[PDB]
């Protein structure tokens, strides 16, 4: 809860498709393995992904077939 | 649907209206438009005489547009309605290709692409005459052009395929060339230990194998095997699709010409060979081990269909209990 605000964003930059180097995976990999050596994470974790998931529906929620098929296929890719 | 027609009673009460509310909301436009389908398919001919220069307007207008279905509904109102007078807007149609934008071209090469019916049109001998510097010289420059050809080629060839049966020839350079892979093409993005490839130009490469597919129906009397089998054993080591459609290929082409097949079996096999070969990527999920199964059984299944000795006999400990979950 501490260091809740580190790799806060990172959380998002999986997410985007955006390049980034193994020492940023480096240090993210030592900085949750120094975290975990404290169920809180979890239930933060999974209520970030529901507010994602709330967010992209509410954009993807006016478009009609032959048009969301490709922007489904492309969201679960990236999911 | 019901806006769309109740526009055919009475046209000139209507049909203007909807065309000045297709411009007045943006954010409306996308339903209009589909209501103009109808009344070009539901409306008459004579009577909708009149009123052609407005909605060819609105349409080129409205050709370049950011939305994609938006420009797929302006492709289908224009091919719809390039049925009729077809002495009137073909010429115009043509001079568009000579100095049209990419958007242009691919609109009016869509537009057209719905003209083709199964059954006998009055457009026959306009149509053949006009696809064909449609077909052959529409393939050089652009990508998207590209698959857009590509896509109305295999779709005549589908439908009738009589249009494109004198040109075949002309055609078969393009559509050979368009099957080899590009390495320009292929994006890559690494973040760590995965690895994750993203192809830009994949799309092409489904279309052109797909049009080789259909071409099998009433062609192979004409285009030759040795250079026709050549791209196939190139795209044997090919995507997973693109791979399950070439063992499909191979397994119907065995009750086809099974001289040519036998006569290069071993070349076929070989890569055939290679993939079975293959051992799944260590800690993987169970969704690349069933996939690498599904395409192991295909394969199988496609030498199964070949062979109704080089090294046939290669069942080991495991893949012996294999075949009796094909057959």
């Amino acid at each position: 809860d501490q260091i809740w605000d580190d790799l806060r964003a990172g959380i998002q930059q999986v997410y985007t498709r955006q390049s980034m180097a193994k020492s940023r995976y480096m240090e993210l990999y030592t900085h949750v393995y120094n975290y975990c050596t404290g169920l809180e994470l979890y239930k933060r974790l999974k209520e970030f992904l529901k507010n994602y998931l709330t967010n992209l529906l509410k954009d993807g929620e006016d478009l009609m077939d032959e048009s969301v098929l490709k922007f489904y296929t492309q969201q679960w890719e990236d999911y | 649907y019901a806006l769309g027609s109740i526009s055919v009673g009475n046209l000139p009460e209507y049909l203007p209206f909807v065309l000045q509310e297709i411009t007045s909301q943006p954010k409306r436009q996308y339903l209009l438009l589909h209501s103009l389908k109808e009344i070009i398919s539901s409306a008459s001919v004579v009577g909708l005489k009149p009123y052609v220069e407005n909605i060819w307007a609105l349409l080129l207008k409205h050709c370049e547009c950011a939305e994609e279905g938006t420009r797929n509904v302006v492709a289908e109102c224009l091919g719809k309605l390039t049925l009729i007078d077809p002495e009137t807007l073909l010429p115009r149609l043509k001079g568009y290709l000579i100095s049209g934008s990419s958007y242009a071209r691919s609109s009016v090469v869509t537009a057209v692409k719905f003209t083709i019916s199964d059954h006998p049109q009055p457009i026959d001998p306009l149509l053949k005459n006009c696809i064909g510097d449609f077909l052959k010289t529409l393939e050089d420059p652009d990508l998207n052009v590209r698959r857009v050809a590509l896509v109305t080629f295999n779709s005549a060839a589908h439908n009738k395929p009589s249009l494109i049966r004198d040109l075949l020839d002309t055609v078969l350079p393009h559509l050979y060339n368009e099957t080899k892979v590009r390495k320009e093409l292929i994006r890559e993005v690494e973040m760590g230990p995965f690895k994750h490839t993203v192809d830009d130009g994949l799309d092409i490469r489904k279309a052109a194998f797909e049009c080789m597919y259909t071409l099998l129906d009433s062609c192979l009397d004409r285009l030759d095997i040795f250079e026709f089998l050549n791209h196939v054993e190139d795209g044997l080591k090919d995507h997973y699709d693109i791979k399950m459609l070439t063992f499909l290929m191979l397994v119907r082409l065995s009750t086809l010409c099974p001289s040519a097949v036998l006569q290069r079996l071993d070349r076929l096999v070989e890569p055939l060979r290679a993939t079975c070969t293959t051992k799944v990527k260590a800690n993987s999920v169970k969704q690349e081990f069933e996939k690498q199964d599904e395409l192991k059984r295909s394969a199988m299944r496609a030498v199964a269909a070949l062979l109704t000795s080089p090294l046939m006999s290669e069942f080991q400990s495991q893949i012996s209990s294999n075949p009796e979950l094909a057959a």
